[PDB]
């Protein structure tokens, strides 16, 4: 039936409908991987549950869950091992909330040049939601972390089809896990987690790439060494340098795990070749970073020759999409519109795209050609 | 009762080709994941790309593919995609 075409080579995808979801861009069926149509980001600041993107590494996702039998296990280098029900979590601990962007490591990989292998995503593998749950800090304090603790590993209900394939397990440093922001989220936008977004419980790691946000989370292990599981040691690595980048075609000499978002911004109310009325053209869109706050968003209508200051919306917190609005004088004819954001620690977007072998962390200044009449 | 989730039908198929690697890819490349993983890769990447993809499936994810089939699959893919 319905298809879309993403604007890169071999960009054709089916529009697919999953239970509880609107039609989305189908990347893969087994495991399910769904990208959000770009138009959704112009609908409002919080991404709806039924539009939220889905990424999974392994096909053995859970398809039947009894929320009453479900237990989160807390173990390893702790005083008291814990076995917690969802009712335990909701009753015995105080709740927190955070509005936070979840974005895949590989968001926008389809735009990387030269093209690289992996999930060929446009910019729709990101979303912003109100998350509610228990700060991991409080669960870990109850277990009683031992001095000696270095890292916390996180595992979920999903599993590899073939037992030899490495099971999806991630790690955070102990001081990160106990920071008060890392959350055990049982709620997304005031509802239970959509199935494919990790029902009944997921890790939320504000300002960090999505790979850490472990879904169907059932196993937390405090360890006193570095975790050398495959999804930390081999997968999700970036070049160990300031641009997280190498010369096109070159492998890095040193790598580190992907960590915190770089600064991004988009224009959401217009897309390539849109018609606008010559004169005062109203633009709007979004910006986000790794939790330092957006300081400003500049807009350009002459492909980056000159810049206008956008007006920032009232914010929903440092981890949320930050909205912005601008009105630009446009003469009749062609214009290449750009936006560029900078954050409170002075990070900004490069004008020219960088590259790495994985196609991770793209944040180049986005250009949108419009026609003013 | 538990809650359950109903996935829609899987419809992704490999492009048919006369090469023997087509059949071999059908028998080896759909066991862990759908083949839309292959269909959606960047186009015209060539021999080295697909050789590396196939080898990674075998060495890292432990796909039970033998050497003759690995070559056949990689050649089919580099020629077809
Ligand atoms: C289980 C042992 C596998 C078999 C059999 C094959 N592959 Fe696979 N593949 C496997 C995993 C765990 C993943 C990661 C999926 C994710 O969502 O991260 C993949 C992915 C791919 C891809 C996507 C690009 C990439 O990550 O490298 C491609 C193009 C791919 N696989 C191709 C492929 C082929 C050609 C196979 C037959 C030799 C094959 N896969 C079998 C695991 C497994
Ligand atoms: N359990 C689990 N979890 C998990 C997984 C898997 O596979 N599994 N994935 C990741 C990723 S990788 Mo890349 O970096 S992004 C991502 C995220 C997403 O989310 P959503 O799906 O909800 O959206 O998730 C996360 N989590």
């Amino acid at each position: 039936a319905d298809t879309v075409t993403l604007p890169f080579a071999n960009g054709e995808r089916p529009l697919v409908m999953y239970p509880g979801k609107r039609p989305l861009i189908g990347l893969t069926a087994r495991p399910p991987q769904l990208e959000t149509p770009f138009s959704v980001f112009d609908e409002g600041l919080i991404t709806p549950n039924d539009a939220f993107f889905v990424r999974y590494a392994l096909a053995g996702i859970p398809l039947e869950i009894d929320p009453d039998a479900f237990r989160l296990e807390i173990k390893g280098k702790v005083g008291t091992p814990l076995s917690l029900s969802l009712q335990d979590l909701k009753n015995d601990f105080p709740a927190s909330e955070v509005v936070a962007v979840n974005q895949c490591s590989g968001n926008s990989r389809g735009f990387v040049e030269p093209r690289v292998g992996g999930g060929q995503l446009a910019n729709g593998a990101m979303g912003n939601a109100r998350w509610r749950g228990v700060p991991l800090k409080a669960v870990l304090e109850k277990a009683g972390v031992q001095a000696g603790a270095k890292q916390v590993t996180f595992g979920g209900l999903d599993g590899p089809v073939i037992p030899e394939t490495p099971d999806f397990v991630k790690a955070l440093s102990i001081d990160h896990a106990t920071d008060g922001e890392v959350m055990l989220a049982y709620s997304m936008n005031g509802a239970d987690l959509p199935w494919l977004n990790g029902y009944p419980l997921r890790l939320v790691v504000p300002g960090y790439y999505g790979t850490y946000w472990v879904k169907h989370l059932n196993e937390i292990t405090v360890i006193d060494k570095e975790f050398d599981g495959f999804w930390m040691k081999t997968a999700y690595r970036i070049p160990d340098n300031a641009c997280a980048c190498t010369e096109p075609g070159k492998a890095p000499t040193a790598t580190i795990p992907i960590n915190r978002f770089d600064v991004r911004s988009f224009i959401t109310n217009v897309e390539n070749g849109a018609s606008v009325k010559a004169g005062e053209v109203p633009l709007r869109g979004i910006a986000f970073d790794g939790g330092y706050g957006i300081t400003q968003v500049s807009v350009s209508a002459d492909a980056g020759k000159s810049w206008t200051n956008a007006t920032l919306d009232p914010g929903l917190g440092k981890y949320s999409f930050r909205g912005w609005k601008a009105v630009l004088p446009l003469t009749k004819g062609d214009h290449v519109l750009m936006c560029r954001a900078t954050n409170a620690r002075g990070e900004t977007q490069p004008m020219q795209a960088t590259w790495n072998p994985a196609g991770y962390m793209r944040n180049v200044v986005e250009a949108t050609r419009v026609i003013a009449a | 009762a538990p809650l359950t989730y109903e996935l829609p039908d899987e419809t992704a198929q490999l492009k048919p080709a006369p090469q023997p690697g087509f059949e071999a890819a059908q028998n080896n490349c759909a066991a862990c994941h759908s083949v839309d993983y292959i269909n959606t890769q960047p186009p015209g990447k060539g021999q080295a790309f697909w050789d590396a993809e196939v080898q990674k499936m075998i060495k890292v994810y432990h796909a039970p593919v033998d050497e003759a089939d690995a070559k056949a699959i990689a050649d089919y893919l580099a020629k077809t995609y």
